């Protein structure tokens, strides 16, 4: 019920600015405040600044200069506004209800990838075992995600119904491209016999990959 | 069921101790900050300090560092704080009241403190009829003058309890180191001489119960 | 230090009105202000923490506003009940102020005291002392003036006036009017009388009695 | 501003542990601290606030402590849900500063990895791509090698590597391993081999693959 959304752009050209608005539902602004924390790619929890119930605002120290806030309380929004990126501010963004001096409720928080590389849909393979595999008990299968950009990338197994035994593994970066792998084992019983896809969407290029993990017949 | 219980007063002498307690009741006494309140007779409140049951955490309001020490106890749910070298400005009601670190939802009753190097003396009552120079109309108000009492505090009750038929208690005064305070009942005509008013005073602190039946003249 | 002041010591409001009592404090304490109630003769109660976050069991007519240095705990609909004292405190930082407390006053018709004037007890004063009594009760409002003349002597030594609370019951007050004297000097005079002087009367309510007519 | 310090950065323990974090201020903040919890790449959780206040269907076994500008967050009797990182932050005044983080690791017994050798798939050969996968899945500790012989020659280039949190249910890590030639590279080899040297075994789990048989 109580719910922060936060929307932003995925990615930036160094130099430029962003705009980044959290979409706040199930109470109003009016009687709580709402902070903006950022977390840059394995590092803490950095604040960024806030907006009071009654509009005032406070900024990071060191950030005051390129940032601004505010909010539309009809609206239910409130924006954050950061001139002249770098690569540094590559980080994922939050929203976050300060109810009473907590951060109760936090957004789900959106990825912002300050680079002048561009988006490239992943190129999606499937990882069928051998014939060697059916003598086991359960059976290991997967997922290549190969080469795609910005990051991030979500793969389901059998529309989300295959969640046991999964692995995801998190995206590495080789050159401006990124790659990931996903294994689910599933019992032999299953496979082949029935269908196993692997579902991989890619926001930022409206691309949506289903791929049926066939067995290599060779 | 959250009760914080005090004792009612406590009487002690200039350059004395005390060590004041609360019982708590209904709650986990270990996950709820206690606080502590003073109050000086009919003026503001004063925070002193708070203690955190469970880990011993305290803050303290620097005025009261020398004097008032927080202290608990886990294994009877009491909250203690002691007060050291009372000076006669020490006299007030002193509450206990349990929270979260910056607000308290619950407050005990108080317990009032006496310090004085007064001695603990019994109340002279005197009755208040109307005197000689008459004129009864329907209504007639009748009194009690409960006087050289010590420490606080007296009950007056006006007859059999029945009595409450306006009945008006006045605060006690210190005068000379000791206590003077006075309560009337008015009453229809009707009723007083033809029938029996006697106001009931009693001082707790000497185990006193005087009664005195009002006559005319 | 944050000193939080309530700059009205009283308050009048008819039953049925709505009343607001402002607490200030000396720079931005954001929300962090509490609000207690007292009713007479017993402890402070909450009915407001975090500015405006009413509190378990606290009726609706009391709301509480503000952010920054202004708080408002408003009363809706003030019931006689009410009545009593109210303070604000903040939490920002330790230690913790307190406001001055604002004592709520119910509005009543004006009423001028019905004084008695009462000898010293026969009993008193087989001990040596003479204490001439004087209650000027129920009346409104509670500025009411009192002095004893001996004999046409303004005597005001020996003098204790106690106050009563506004009643509950009739929103009145009554007082008690003590003129102290030793033996000696009750016996040394005839004429006493107390006189009381309130805005219902611009005759000063005068209670007299002679020692001697008995 | 008040800066928070965090310490220690990371720890290791095991189910049934109490587990001691600390943050330091530069300067009072009155209480005025909270805890969180963050799993990865999720939203960060409300722990404590107030300084020992927990959130609601927070278990009891968290224990927060302080004042001034020393405060504690104790973990008695560790779960396996546990792992994470823990932060802390000061809601006294602004700027607002969290602790640099603390990674809770659960420790367990020793296992070995499952390891899957997966063959380029036809659709990536087209593309002129050769991406041979080895997946070394459920290990306890978390540190793995993994070589890669191409006709018994070592390679070291071209591999990516990469690495699971630890797992909610049995605490386990899990990696993959991913080697990629171009086709032309590959069909001009016949055996592909993923070999882990874990410190579960004084001999590495090899798993090969033959590149023209199913």
């Amino acid at each position: 019920q109580v719910q922060l959304k936060e929307s932003g752009p995925g990615l930036v050209a160094p130099s430029q600015s962003l705009s980044i608005t959290c979409t706040v539902s199930g109470f109003s602004l009016t009687g709580y405040g709402v902070n903006w924390v950022r977390q840059p790619p394995g590092k803490g929890l950095e604040w960024l600044g806030m907006i009071w119930g009654d509009g005032n605002t406070d900024y990071n120290s060191a950030l005051k200069s390129r940032l601004s806030i505010s909010k539309d309380n009809s609206k239910s929004q409130v924006f954050l506004k950061m001139n002249s990126l770098h690569t540094d501010d590559t980080a994922r963004y939050y929203c976050a209800r300060e109810r009473d001096y907590r951060l109760d409720y936090w957004g789900q928080g959106t990825t912002l990838t300050v680079s002048s590389a561009s988006t490239t849909p992943p190129s999606v393979f499937p990882l069928a075992p051998g014939s060697a595999a059916q003598t086991n008990s359960m059976v290991t299968l997967g997922c290549l995600v190969k080469g795609y950009f910005p990051e991030p990338v979500t793969v389901t197994w059998n529309s989300g119904s295959l969640s046991s035994g999964v692995h995801t593994f998190p995206a590495v970066l080789q050159s401006d491209l990124y790659t990931l792998s996903s294994s689910v084992t599933v019992p032999s019983s299953p496979r082949p016999s029935e269908t196993v896809t692997c579902n991989v969407a890619h926001p930022a290029s409206s691309t949506k990959v289903d791929k049926k993990i066939v067995p290599r017949d060779c | 069921q959250v009760q914080l219980q005090q004792p009612g007063s406590e009487l002690v002498r200039p350059g004395a101790s005390v060590k004041l307690s609360c019982k708590a009741s209904g709650y986990t006494f270990t996950n709820y900050w206690m606080h502590w309140v003073k109050q000086r007779p009919g003026q503001g409140l004063e925070w002193i300090g708070n203690i955190y049951p469970g880990s011993g955490d305290s803050n303290y309001d620097e005025k009261f560092k020398s004097k008032a020490t927080l202290t608990v106890d886990t294994s009877s749910s009491t909250a203690y704080m002691q007060l050291s070298g009372l000076t006669s400005e020490d006299s007030a009601v002193y509450y206990c009241a349990r929270g979260l670190a910056f607000y308290f939802d619950h407050w005990g009753q108080g317990t009032t403190l006496t310090v004085s190097s007064a001695l603990t003396t019994p109340p002279s009552v005197y009755p208040l009829a109307p005197g000689c120079g008459d004129t009864t109309g329907s209504s007639v108000t009748l009194g009690c003058l409960v006087k050289g009492y010590f420490p606080e505090p007296v009950t007056v009750t006006w007859n059999s309890g029945s009595l409450s038929s306006s009945v008006h208690t006045f605060p006690a005064l210190l005068q000379s180191g000791l206590y003077t305070m006075s309560s009337s009942v008015t009453v229809p005509s009707s009723t007083w001489p033809s029938e029996t008013v006697t106001c009931s005073v009693a001082h707790p602190a000497s185990s006193t119960t005087v009664d005195k039946k009002l006559e005319p003249s | 230090d944050i000193v939080m002041t309530q700059s009205h010591k009283f308050m009048s409001t008819s039953v049925g009105d709505r009343v607001s009592i402002t607490c200030k404090a000396s720079q931005d304490v954001r929300i962090a202000v509490a609000w207690y109630q007292q009713k007479p003769g017993q402890s402070p109660k909450l009915l407001i923490y975090w500015a405006s976050t009413r509190h378990t069991g606290v009726p609706d007519r009391f709301t509480g506003s503000g952010s920054g240095t202004d708080f408002t705990l408003t009363i809706s609909n003030v019931q006689s009940e009410d009545l009593a004292d109210y303070f604000c405190q903040h939490c920002g930082s330790y230690p913790f102020t307190f406001g001055s407390g604002t004592k709520l006053e119910i509005k009543r018709a004006d009423a001028a005291p019905t004084v008695s004037i009462f000898p010293p007890s026969s009993e008193q004063l087989t001990s040596g002392g003479a204490s001439v009594v004087c209650f000027l009760n129920n009346f409104y409002p509670k500025d009411i003036n009192v002095k004893w003349k001996i004999d046409g002597s303004e005597r005001q030594n020996g003098v204790l006036d106690s106050w009563t609370d506004q009643d509950s019951k009739d929103s009145t007050y009554s007082m008690s009017s003590t003129l102290t004297l030793t033996k000696d000097e009750y016996e040394r005079h005839n004429s006493y009388t107390c006189e009381a002087t309130h805005k219902t009367s611009t005759s000063p309510i005068v209670k007299s009695f002679n020692r001697n007519e008995c």
